[PDB]
């Protein structure tokens, strides 16, 4: 496969997971100051 | 895997059934899930969601309201005391510092490139003995390299900076610039080719439709990908895959190499042919010599992991790929300017008479 467009989606990915991440950390703290 | 859109979407489903809903302990939970419960006076021993994404779905929340159906508030003051902190002993690292590495490695590789391929382009267009079909193809191929190289650091700067226009301009230009790259490289296969194959050229008409075929068939393939994208998804950036579509504008680009490589070794047989003709060791030497002058023009070097499919990041075919595409695609234009400009014959001797004639006017 065109390895330029294969790192492309892996780093569309690896950062959407860190914003989901990012979003469940936040949630958690929110939740444990409930 | 679902992005950041669908659980977004997926709580917003999930707080929308708590809509449509000792002692029982009543809703003594949270604002986020959904099981509005705390149990008769036990534990709550609700599995972990599974409407979230991985969340380790054979965990329990293990909940829990004593007395008599009271909840076991004010530890501290703390209130809602709950349990599922073992439920998020889950899930990056590793993974950011291999992409920040192939990131340093090929910026570098593309600027020493663009560096060198800049001054190749000034000095194929200044002089006017240079001034040959065969250059004008070479400043072709080496501009294209450029524009694959300047748009990358585009695309990067607008990336590492949600579907807005700029961000699909940066995404689609890089493409075309990969693609068009990809065929010039093709283009000069095709161009040896003829040259050596057959008897007669026609300049006026194959150098234009050489031009032609370079730069208009990928534009037509991103233009088609892009209308595809626009009519079928059109969800925030492009920089996602949203399935098969991308083998729209991937399929050609590797239809070219294979094209290419076979070119390649056809050269390479007229090549062990002539040298048998003429006359051993030496001819063994100028093969190999010449083999290796050609390698770096015709992109040989992709062939090796050209039907590679998508595989895992966390794996060792991965890392080896992206390491050895990121280092040789990155400096593939800095050989080509050194071998066929800076190391050319007729550019070095006309270096020299310009030098010579200017120094002895001054």
């Amino acid at each position: 496969s065109v390895s330029e467009i294969q790192l492309m989606h892996n780093l569309g990915k690896h950062l959407n997971s860190m914003e989901r991440v990012e979003w469940l950390r936040k949630k958690l703290q929110d939740v444990h100051n409930f | 895997v679902m992005t950041k859109e669908e659980q977004i979407f997926l709580l917003h489903r999930a707080q929308a059934q708590c809509e449509k809903r000792g002692r029982p302990c009543l809703p003594e939970w949270d604002h986020i899930l959904c099981w509005p419960l705390g149990a008769p006076g036990e534990v709550v021993a609700v599995p972990c969601p599974d409407y979230i994404y991985d969340f380790n779905h054979k965990g329990h929340a293990y909940r829990r309201c004593d007395r008599n159906g009271s909840w076991e508030l004010v530890p501290g003051h703390n209130r809602t005391w709950a349990n599922y902190s073992e439920c998020v002993k889950f899930l990056e690292t590793r993974e950011r510092e291999v992409f920040d590495r192939l990131a340093m490695i090929y910026t570098v590789g593309y600027s020493v490139s663009l560096a060198s391929l800049t001054v190749a382009v000034l000095i194929l267009a200044y002089f006017r003995r240079l001034h040959c079909t065969r250059n004008y193809i070479h400043m072709h191929l080496f501009l294209s390299f450029m524009l694959r190289a300047v748009s990358i650091f585009v695309k990067d700067a607008v990336l590492y900076s949600a579907g807005y226009a700029g961000c699909r301009v940066a995404v689609t230009f890089f493409l075309y610039f990969l693609a068009t790259n990809y065929y010039w490289i093709l283009v000069e296969g095709l161009y040896l080719h003829s040259l050596i194959f057959m008897a007669f050229f026609s300049e006026k008409k194959y150098l234009w439709g050489f031009t032609v075929f370079g730069w208009g068939l990928p534009a037509v393939f991103v233009a088609v990908w892009v209308s595809v994208r626009a009519t079928l998804a059109n969800t925030g950036c492009w920089d996602l895959s949203s399935g098969n579509k991308k083998w729209i504008i991937q399929v050609p680009i590797l239809a070219s190499i294979v094209l290419n490589f076979i070119l390649f070794i056809n050269i390479v047989r007229v090549l062990a042919t002539k040298l048998r003709e003429t006359n051993t060791r030496q001819q063994y030497r100028k093969l190999l010599k010449s083999t290796l002058v050609l390698m770096p023009l015709f992109g040989v070097h992709y062939i090796v992991f050209m039907a590679t499919p998508y595989t895992e990041v966390s794996g060792t075919l991965w890392q080896v790929q992206m390491h050895y595409e990121m280092l040789f695609n990155s400096f593939q234009g800095f050989f080509v300017a050194i071998i066929y400009c800076f190391c050319n014959g007729e550019v070095q001797a006309e270096i020299k008479k310009s030098w010579s004639r200017w120094t002895l006017a001054l």
